[PDB]
RNA sequence: UGCUGAAAGCAUCUAAGCACGAAACUUGCCCCGAGAUGAGUUCUCCCUGACCCUUUAAGGGUCCUGAAGGAACGUUGAAGA
RNA sequence: CGAUGUCGGCUCAUCACAUCCUGGGGCUGAAGUAGGUCCCAAGGGUAUGGCUGUUCGCCAUUUAAAGUGGUACGCGAGCUGGGUUUAGAACGUCGUGAGACAGUUCGGUCCCUAUCUGCCGUGGGCGCUGGAGAACUGAGGGGGGCUGCUCCUAGUACGAGA
RNA sequence: GUGAAGAGGGAAACAACCCAGACCGCCAGCUAAGGUCCCAAAGUCAUGGUUAAGUGGGAAACGAUGUGGGAAGGCCCAGACAGCCAGGAUGUUGGCUUAGAAGCAGCCAUCAUUUAAAGAAAGCGUAAUAGCUCACUGGUCGAGUCGGCCUGCGCGGAAGA
């Protein structure tokens, strides 16, 4: 399960080095968050070059989990960890400048066509 | 639509219709005069 | 009218009219109401078992025969 | 009542018609007219219609006055009949109503589309101008509150389906 | 119009192309023998006994026996009476078959769920459960506190308690049919309907406003 | 909220009349129901002979003649304290 | 007074209606977007974390709303015992002093083998008055009820632009 | 006075209110309190009277031609109140103040002409105007009609587990 106090890994350029989750959002009395899903953020670790500081909270998109992507044909993409990518609250999109890796394609669907263009090769 | 027990005189102008059983107050010589009295 | 009644589940209440009454229930609102004016004790029920009422001009009865009371 | 001393002459062109349920009115106005007012009885003859108490029936002497209601207003109906009464004040707005067709953009996704009672037909003279040709003062009436119920006029500009009433007032709607 | 009695045989996939599984529930319905036809000279209402089964020759008792002589020489285990609308039946035609189902593919399905037996008092009534542990103790999976204190002071009627469970009737509104075969006892419906394998239940043609 | 309209020749959405008006009320929608003594209906299967003794709705026997189906028996179950 | 557990938690719930949300109507200093603000309707719905036993409050953040109150401020032969609380300690205040202090902080054991009412499931016996096997009605009885995000209608309507 | 220091009951059920107050019976009469459409024994009895509402069977200031009683008063058969009609002008483009005001921002005059009749205005609306209401008189309509007061009976103001 993602949910509150749920610690992530960021796919972000020069981006946090320690993140927890707080809430869920999307509906009300929600439970839990997957592939797809924005929750709430809170930094605990920030890295020397990083524009935010211990106890700033922001969002992130959830791009892979160790569950990982249900219903293409009656099987289950699979993947091994869970992590996400920082938004920026204030301009929208990611909070920093390029992505790390391919992510997920399921970004390129529908939903997520701003975020496939800043770096993605998919 | 606010409660009272009278309209007590309010202003002369009225007529004092009686509109599907209950009193319809209006007025044009007192300004946001509206009563469900009589 | 109201014709209050309880269903028996606690305070599970059912109300009606007397134009609904004679409109869906013509040969029970009389039987509710009849019954607490007949004898106390095992009599009511005795009595009550010949009260038989029917309505739209049809009964159970044709070779019986029921015929009208009159003075 | 203290009407019955006029009790309105049938006029040079207009015949009644006897029945014992729903009696017709006929003038060169006003076709396939009808009146229902079973709460007296009628003594119709070959130059007047009078009415009078109904057997059985309890009335506090005014069933009549508003059955002489009807004939009132069916006998100038189907001879004359009425004013119009639906106008459209905003110049954003049009209409190009035919026969028992209603079309009509008052700023909807829909343009009105009113299929009618019976007895009524509307037109168009101009892009902003509905009239409604019929002999029945209550139909006439209750199609053109079914027609004024998009858009009504508001203090700050008035650009709905004309109105009137005592007080009708504009607003200045002071700001900033 | 009229019902269908059949097997249940299990759950499977059938999917698209290029995905997308399309889970379906995969049915037998050896055709419905009949056994009876009203308004023929006997009763005064329009309905077909569509029947279906045989029983066993050494097993078959004598009121069951001569209730399906005027049909024939076995016993088809139950009735089935349903009344006609929008349609007929005649005393001759051909076995009831799935081809009830060749144009018209909307249904609705009747059938008894759930026949597990006891569950468990949480396992059935889905209640929330007390601390393990901080000094609670003997209480955990208990019905709870029945009701409160003195003025209504009684335990009310459609509240949760235990017992014997499952098997009663429960009626399904949405369903599509994927495919028919009635040359093979054939019925593909698409997602799932009440009760285990080996279910017999009633699908109908939709008649839903 | 309106149209038509009155007792009260006016007036008014109401008295007659007609046009609407909410998740509330009614219908539609799913299930339960003959302890329903107030025991409803339809089909199938089974049973229609006498006599002694006794002032006897109390029985004690005899010849003649009857079960449909259940219970029991287990082997067992996706039945079940 | 030959006894009647009291604030808090977890769990199981219910009633009111001066309506918070939902369905609607109306006034407005209702332009529009909103707010201010009242009445028809009680069928349905209505809060998580840091501090504190917290009721309450202070902050942080969610939400269709974060509505008010009854019921011995609901439910310890329901479980718990954080608070109120003796028996221990210590600081202060008071007293000659023992000692007192709803001054303060710390600490502080919770009994149980079920008649009748209530409620779920499930038998025997008896009732349906000839018997045995299956199918079917209907005096009555319960169940249900939406809601975020975004675009097209529309950047149209409205307004000096926003 | 009555219970606590008595019975009987009745008021639906409390000790006391209401009536009664105990020696005991009787297939006897007469009554009190209270009851007499029905449950439930006995009048849906007979006279006129007030209320019009499930009031009776909770809720105030305040307020009301809701409904009766009553005296005086306004409008009234050379004619009434509502409605329909005629209208509601003319001198006048005023005069002083001031930057200014088509009755309707101050004070100055409030007269005369006309007509059935009136004001350069009692009350709204508006620019400073406009547009309306009110005074008032006869044609049509017509015999009772209304305000204020004193009072009897009902009524609205209004929610709870």
């Amino acid at each position: 399960m993602i949910q509150e106090q749920t610690m992530l890994n960021v796919a972000d350029n020069s981006g946090a080095r320690r993140v927890m989750c707080i809430k869920v959002l999307g509906g009300s009395h929600r439970r839990y968050a997957g592939v797809g899903d924005i929750i709430k953020i809170t930094i605990k670790e920030a890295i020397p070059r990083g524009k935010v500081k211990k106890g700033d909270v922001l969002k992130a998109v959830v791009v892979r989990t160790k569950k990982g992507v249900r219903r293409p044909d009656g099987s289950v993409i699979r993947f091994d960890g869970n992590a996400c990518v920082l938004l920026n609250n204030n301009s929208e999109q990611p909070i920093g400048t390029r992505i790390f890796g391919p992510v997920t394609r399921e970004l390129r669907s529908e939903k997520f066509m701003k975020i496939i263009s800043l770096a993605p090769e998919v | 639509m606010k409660v009272r027990a009278s309209v007590k005189k309010l202003c002369r102008n009225c007529k004092i219709v009686k509109r599907d059983g209950v009193i319809r107050v209006i007025c044009s010589a007192e300004p946001k005069h509206k009563q469900r009295q009589g | 009218k109201v014709y209050y009644h309880h269903t028996g589940h606690i305070g599970g209440i059912k109300q009606a009219t007397f134009e609904e009454m004679i409109a869906r229930r013509p040969e029970r609102v009389i039987e509710i109401a009849v019954k607490g004016m007949l004898p106390k004790g095992p009599l009511g029920r005795a009595m009550f078992r010949k009260l038989k009422v029917y309505a739209g001009n049809e009964h159970n009865h044709a070779a019986q025969q029921p015929q009208v009371l009159d003075i | 009542s203290r009407v019955a001393k006029a009790p309105v002459v049938v006029p040079a062109g207009v015949d009644v018609k006897i029945n014992g349920q729903v009696i017709t009115i006929k003038g060169k106005n006003g076709e396939l007219t009808r009146t229902l007012n079973d709460a007296v009885e009628v003594k119709h003859a070959d130059n007047t219609l009078t009415f009078g108490p109904r057997d059985g029936y309890a009335d506090g002497w005014a069933q009549a006055g508003t059955a002489r209601a009807l004939l009132n207003s069916m006998v100038i109906g189907v001879t004359e009949g009425f004013t119009k009464k639906l106008q459209l004040v905003g110049v954003g707005y049009r209409a190009a109503v035919k026969g028992n067709v209603i079309n009509l953009s008052l700023g909807f996704s829909h343009p009105v589309d009113h299929q009618l009672p019976a007895g009524i037909t509307a037109e168009c003279p101009t892009q902003t101008e509905i009239v409604l040709k019929g002999a029945d003062k209550q139909v006439i009436g209750q199609v053109a509150a079914d027609l004024r119920a998009y858009r009504r006029p508001e203090p700050y500009k008035g650009k709905g389906v004309r109105y009137a009433d005592e007080v009708v007032r504009t607003k200045e709607a002071k700001k900033k | 119009m009229i019902g269908l009695v059949g097997k249940k045989v299990g759950m499977t996939r059938i999917f698209t192309e290029d995905g997308v599984s399309i889970p379906v529930t995969v049915i037998e319905v050896e055709a419905n023998r009949v056994t009876q036809v009203k308004d023929l000279a006997n009763d005064g209402y329009r309905a077909i006994q569509v029947t279906t089964g045989a029983k066993k020759a050494n097993r078959v008792t004598k009121p069951e026996a001569g209730h399906f002589a005027k049909a024939g020489v076995e016993a088809g285990r139950g009735l089935w009476e349903f009344r006609l609308a929008e349609g007929e039946e005649f005393t001759v035609g051909q076995s009831i078959s799935v081809e009830l189902f060749a144009d018209v593919k909307k249904v609705d399905v009747t059938g008894t769920s759930k026949g597990k037996g006891f569950a468990g008092t949480v396992k059935r009534w889905n209640f929330r459960t007390q601390d393990a542990t901080h000094g609670n103790s003997l209480s955990h999976r208990v019905p709870g506190s029945i009701g409160q204190n003195q003025t209504p002071g009684k335990v009310f009627k459609g509240k949760k308690m235990a017992g014997q469970m499952g098997n009663e009737r429960v009626t399904v509104q949405s369903l599509d049919v994927v495919r028919v075969d009635a040359e093979r006892n054939l019925l593909l419906v698409k997602g799932a309907v009440p009760g285990a394998t080996g279910s017999d239940l009633i699908v109908k043609p939709a008649v839903k406003a």
